[PDB]
């Protein structure tokens, strides 16, 4: 009835900041702009949500408190709390319909809105769950995030593939142009399981990765996914549809081998890209006996070459890409040496580290 | 045009 | 005629990048978004600009070279040089209508303006010439710019004043409502002089000072000013119009003085800031023996309320201030204590640094 | 409202 809580400014920055992830869009329902905070038994409980999903906060009260819930702005709440001194104790207490937060002598009152309005995700059972290293799913997320559809009528590819089979999790990425796999393994036997997770969720998981040790905690269900990291507990809706199969988008017989160097490539890739088409972003590969030749075109007639010694022993062809999704892929791999496995001018290129197999990309080309 | 992966 | 020239990456980087910092404006006579060269002599003198004010470098070519002048779109050929691997040698040369750059295995075909359309600015004489460290210049232009007015029909206001008197170089800038005015000894007996510098050229007079000890030449005429560091000269038109007088607006007779620690002030505003209104950040102040209450309420009706212990033993009163105004001061102060200095609820305050009077800000109050 | 320096 009458929330209280005193806590350490340091013990509630982190978790205030966490939970606001999901927040931030246009205003819709006036409570997604609050923060839910909740006092019961020896916990406060901070919410944050945009209906899809939802970041709850855990922090143990140690000093006097009495439970009950509200809700409160978030950047209000959030720039209060980070603009007192470290080392400040944050008493807060709802009084009527407002919220009063005090350290020293600052004194800010709150408006609310009712804990009863707050949007909870309906209740659901998980049918897998998993406990990996944070690393792990870093890795998974950034070698495919960058390929994932951003608005596709195709609302199953505004999101990534998070799979399980054997004692390997593994993400996928695809727009229908572009594709990114990785398969990590997590050392324990899995059943094989396949979600779609919002593409908002993804930033949010991997947001909530600090780099620590504390392990993430993955629980899945019919139609949700959860993530466990800590004192936080991340929970997302999950993609209604049939995501597609990386295994029937890899190349099936390239017959075209090319390694060279990532940095290289990337930059001259990066070079060639200032004078494509600013639109459609179109380069032309041009492939013969150790050698990569680069062109870019655009509507000035202005135009870039770049000619590379690369380890390359196939057939001269000539291929144009989308210089931003060749850029994508090699801002991803980050390695030493990347091999570019090709079939002919019409068909999709498999580009991967020459040294892992961890991961794998397949860009289609342009008819350029 | 930028082709489909199917 | 056929404009050539040969030079090592990092000499021409710096100089890319510094006579860039006048264009970005919306599209409006072509060569505005393309950098003038020159090869002449021994010198390759590249010029930007939006007619307004520019920046020009001189870069001196030791390899060999011929003379010519051309215009090129300043993004890319910026970018295309950036991209190129450090320890480049980037060979430039016009090919017809084309510029093309050249190192390694990468060619570049630019689109190039003629340079007879470039605009230059029209001749002048200096009246007025001084040398300055950086750092004074630097300070100057730092303690005052946040005061100048944004788009004041009352153009003057969109400026700063430059004003030389004595052995003293000051600045000031006001858009009516707070004004700022900075002084510093500059070892030289200068002729009286006040001119007006536009914002976006006191803009890029900040960001030519590199910190090193290159000394800042500035020449002024009746119509324009002139920088020189280094290789870099920047040239601008001046304002016209009548600059209110600072002495005019420092108050006259303080009889009330306030001492507070510049960062718990800071934090105090900062802090009461979160629940002020918005659009019109009215904050009210209630001084009284050692003690200053500050307090904001928003349209929601909430509430911020901050105590600090202060040094003040004048009559109690109660004024109103606009919190981004006295922010936008404390920010710059960045000093151990500051002094507020007052007479009445409807009348200025002066702002300034406790252990220094280099800098002396004004904030006019609003009726709250 | 705010007041004006002059
Ligand atoms: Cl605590
Ligand atoms: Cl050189």
């Amino acid at each position: 009835s009458h929330m209280k809580f005193t806590v350490e400014r340091e013990h509630l920055l982190k978790p205030l900041q966490q939970v606001s992830g999901p927040l931030g869009g246009r205003p819709t329902l006036p409570i997604l702009g609050n923060l839910l905070l909740q006092v019961a038994d020896g916990t406060l409980s901070l919410t944050g949500t945009d209906l899809e999903m939802e970041m709850v906060a855990r922090v143990a009260l140690v000093q006097p408190h009495e439970p009950g819930a509200t809700t409160v702005p978030a950047r209000k709440f959030f720039d209060i709390c980070r603009g007192l001194p470290e080392g400040a104790e944050i008493a807060v207490q709802l009084e009527g319909e407002r919220m009063l937060v005090r350290s020293g002598r600052s004194r800010f009152s709150l408006s609310t809105l009712p804990a009863a309005d707050f949007p909870n995700l309906d209740d659901w059972q998980s049918e897998v769950e998993f406990t990996l290293p944070q690393a792990t799913m870093k890795r998974l997320i950034e070698a495919t995030q960058f390929s994932m559809a951003h608005q596709d009528v195709r609302y199953y590819l505004n999101g990534m593939l998070f799979e399980t089979e054997g004692e390997e999790l593994r993400t996928v990425a695809t727009d229908g142009h572009r594709l990114a796999v990785c398969s990590m393994p997590i050392g324990q036997s899995l059943p094989s399981h396949s979600v779609i997770v919002p593409r908002k969720g993804v930033i949010e998981l991997m947001r909530m990765l600090d780099g620590g040790d504390n392990p993430l905690r993955v629980q899945i269900g019919s139609n949700n996914i959860r993530a466990h990291v800590g004192d936080f507990i991340f929970t997302s809706k999950l993609v209604d549809g049939r995501f597609p199969d990386y295994r029937r988008v890899l190349p099936k017989n390239p017959d075209k081998h090319l390694e060279a160097g990532c940095d290289l490539l990337k930059q001259a890739f990066a070079r060639a890209a200032i004078l494509s088409n600013e639109k459609f972003r179109g380069v032309r590969l041009y492939v013969s006996e150790n050698q990569l030749k680069i062109t870019a075109n655009n509507p000035e007639q202005e135009e870039a070459e770049e000619i590379l010694d690369v380890t390359y022993s196939g057939a001269e062809m000539e291929i144009g890409f989308n210089v931003s999704y060749v850029l994508d892929v090699l801002n991803a791999l980050k390695c030493e040496n990347v091999r570019m496995m090709l079939t002919d001018s019409v068909s999709s290129v498999q580009i991967e580290d020459a040294a892992s197999q961890s991961a794998a990309y397949v860009v289609m080309p342009m008819r350029l | 045009r930028q082709a489909x992966l199917f």
